[PDB]
């Protein structure tokens, strides 16, 4: 089985571990506890073929900001996220897709940009706006829910099809 | 590169050297070192290894203790800071401000992931280790003391959630995805758990349950349970309770299986038990439940009913080909086994004596220490191997079944008690017995027996039924 | 090509069985180990000048699962039946274990060798002469090994191959 890299940035907050716990374990975390780093592993099938998935779950909060390098080298592909209902978070994206481009010195990375939280009424981020944004990455645009699980194997498996053709 | 403090004022600031340090041949993987030098390294400047902690933490006991990891970390983390260089002495004595660039480089490139990387081994370590604090309640105020006193901006998030986990963890759901499908039901019907047997509890839910009931058990083993081989010592009772009630459930429906062949005397009635059995087994395949696979398959190799060959022979040939492939799983050492376990979706339940096995064989074949140059430096690869097994062990653990409980018959199997009071080599031979008397040695001629099932055998078969 | 035999180590848990089968597969001169892969439990020797393959079944571990003990131990020719010499009650144990290879392979007459194991440098409370005389009364070779030294190892194992040979 071939190993997967998957790395999960984006502003504090967003819900990047509330993501990755869904994905690992079909729970919703509603406490908030800010990441350092965690690591997780998930044996999956995708399109008939069978994954090891490693997945990093990283610090969002600006405290950690300098210590970001370090997992973007290892990353084989990433996760944006940001909060459909946090405008400030999606702002923050373009801070990490250059990061990432600049410590894998590559224009042709794979991501998926992820528009968490979609499960609340009170969006501030238009759906037209982060798909423009994700166009000009040329990547996919999806949106989350990791409280019902909206989106979330999607957005998952398809950074992972992305990895697999690159 | 930076400078670091004088390894006089701060022990983690020696240099690597192979009399403190050992690499394997983009990390390093640490194939020894002093105990110093592992905690530089589990909490290590450059670079993030969330897996070394958890390996580290898992396995740390072998050659540490929690009340001195817990020193050592609090040590690492109390990081002096350089004084002012020559270019901020200048600045100092004009009356201006310091650049203070070499100060605030180290700050964040070398204080600042150090210390957030010891305040992650302390969040893991509760998280995830939380027995440590359990078995050690001054362990704990030393935790709570050492957090609740850390100071400074930068670090204060964190300091102020470890100081809530650690609460709730002393004090102390799931989503699908698509809803579970409806329990089936046979002649015993809902409520009447008088009636519940092998044969008249539907073999699809009798599968379900078993496997509801022994995935709960598999994902209750904590790795506490498994370092240190201590489930085969003298306070295994104490030490792995929860890895023992699982082995336990397991070789008492291995029995089970076996009471109700071998206690049915009559042929004719006796195959269609055994036929139940391995539909049992077909629908343990579709769950990916290895542990039910592997019951079922032992109950046949087993001495009191591998013998049977006359009720071996009315097995239907497509259910002796089920059985057989079952079988093949585990011949040459698992390996049709482990490549199955390894391209599966899951949820499943594995076997877990193959990691029992690999654990024990692991810590008993490879060395505590390794003696390089006068000095002794532990044996960290050794550590990683076990790791590498209860990780794997842990992973299988997070999927839950989509499979709804159904109260009386999980009550049914977990009450299940096939050898009653008596001791397992009295009824280890009682069915051996009973074996013999229904199906007597060559040359003996084959006895005939009366039926005792006064309900139809004919299965329900299965496949799932489902109505609107 | 060669004769492979399969060989089955029965015995009590948590008494240092498994370092028998360790010391032999082992690389003789590095004190490593390494279950997961292949070729941990397999091992091309020459007994008696004639080559072989030696396949060892050691399920040490797995002793709480006492179900299984059948299916185990159906799979071997040969059998490695273990106590340690200072715990008497995997001595007492070995009785049981050898009633059990019988039953299984439908025989008064299975290739097995007593093995008296030493795991440690505690006190001996089975003495060899009890265990002789078990050994004699079953009618099988008894074979001392030290868990340490990895005395006495090659003779356990090339021993049973023997009485498989002269079965
Ligand atoms: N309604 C709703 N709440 C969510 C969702 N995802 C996360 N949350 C909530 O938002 C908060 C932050 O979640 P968290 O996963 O910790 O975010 P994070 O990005 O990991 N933060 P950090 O960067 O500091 O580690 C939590 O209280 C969580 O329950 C979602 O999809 N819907
Ligand atoms: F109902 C039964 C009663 C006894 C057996 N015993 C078995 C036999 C054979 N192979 C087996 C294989 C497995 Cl996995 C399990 C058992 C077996 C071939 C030699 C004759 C018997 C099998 C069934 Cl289905
Ligand atoms: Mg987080």
């Amino acid at each position: 089985m071939t190993e997967y890299k998957l790395v999960v940035v984006g502003a504090g907050g967003v819900g990047k571990s509330a993501l990755t716990i869904q994905l690992i374990q079909n729970h919703f975390v509603d406490e908030y506890d800010p990441t350092i780093e965690d690591s997780y592993r998930k044996q999956v099938v995708i399109d008939g073929e069978t994954c090891l998935l490693d997945i990093l779950d990283t610090a969002g909060q600006e405290e950690y900001s300098a210590m970001r390098d370090q997992y973007m080298r290892t990353g084989e592909g990433f996760l944006c996220v940001f909060a459909i209902n946090n405008t400030k978070s999606f702002e923050d994206i373009h801070q990490y897709r250059e990061q990432i481009k600049r410590v894998k010195d590559s224009d042709d990375v794979p991501m998926v940009l992820v528009g968490n939280k979609c499960d609340l009424a009170a969006r501030t981020v238009e759906s037209r706006q982060a798909q423009d944004l994700a166009r000009s990455y040329g990547i996919p645009y999806i949106e989350t829910s990791a409280k019902t699980r909206q989106g979330v194997e999607d957005a998952f498996y398809t950074l992972v099809r992305e990895i697999r053709q690159h | 590169q930076m400078r670091l403090p004088s390894a006089d004022v701060y022990r983690f600031a020696e240099p690597d050297s192979e009399e403190n340090i050992i690499f394997e041949e983009g990390i390093p993987i640490i194939k020894a070192g002093t105990v110093i030098k592992l905690i530089e390294r589990l909490t290590y400047h450059m670079y993030a290894d969330p897996n070394f902690v958890r390996t580290f933490l898992t396995t740390y006991r072998s050659f540490c203790k929690p009340q001195e990891l817990l020193s050592l970390i609090i040590e690492r983390f109390e990081i002096p800071e350089p004084e002012p260089t020559e270019a901020d002495r200048i600045a100092i004595e004009n009356g201006d401000q310091p650049l203070s660039a070499e100060l605030k480089r180290f700050r964040k490139e070398y204080i600042q992931p150090v210390q957030l990387r010891v305040l992650n081994v302390c969040r893991h370590w509760v998280e995830h280790h939380f027995y440590d604090f359990e078995r050690d309640a001054y362990l704990l105020q030393r935790m709570e003391e050492f957090i609740g006193t850390v100071r400074g901006k930068a670090m204060k998030k964190w300091v102020e959630s470890i100081t809530k986990i650690i609460q709730r963890k002393k004090i102390a759901n799931i989503t699908f995805q698509s809803s579970p499908p409806t329990v089936e039901w046979h002649i015993s019907r809902p409520g009447h758990i008088e009636t519940f047997d092998l044969l008249t509890l539907h073999p699809i839910e009798i599968a379900r349950q078993l496997t509801l009931l022994e995935s709960d058990l598999y994902r209750a083993v904590q790795p506490s349970e498994l370092v240190g081989s201590v489930w085969t010592k003298e306070d295994k009772e104490i030490n792995s309770p929860n890895l023992l009630k699982m082995i336990r459930h397991t070789t008492n429906l291995t029995l089970w299986f076996e009471k109700c062949i071998v206690e049915t005397e009559n042929l004719e009635e006796r195959v269609a038990v055994v036929s139940r059995i391995i539909e049992i087994l077909q629908v343990f395949q579709e769950l990916n439940n290895f542990n039910g696979v592997l019951e079922v398959v032992s109950a046949m190799n087993s001495s009191p009913v591998y013998r049977l060959d006359h009720t071996f022979e009315q097995i239907p040939s497509r259910q002796k080909k089920i059985l057989e492939e079952a079988h093949e799983l585990s011949e040459d050492h698992y390996k049709k086994y482990l490549a199955k376990l390894r391209s599966i979706n899951p949820p499943c339940v594995p076997f877990f004596g193959i990691y029992l096995t690999n654990i024990l064989k692991t810590e008993e074949g490879n060395p505590e220490v390794l003696k390089r140059h006068g000095k002794e430096l532990i044996n960290f690869s050794k550590r990683r191997k076990v790791a590498e097994i209860t990780g794997e062990i842990q992973q299988y653990q997070n999927q839950p079944y989509c499979l709804r409980v159904e109260s009386d018959i999980k009550r049914f199997f977990e009450n299940l008690n096939p050898m009653g009071n008596s001791m397992e080599k009295e009824f280890t031979d009682y069915l051996f017995n009973k074996s013999l008397e229904i199906e007597p040695r060559n040359p003996k001629p084959l006895p005939r027996f009366p039926k005792k099932y006064s309900y139809p055998l004919k299965s329900p078969g299965v496949r799932p039924s489902n109505p609107r």
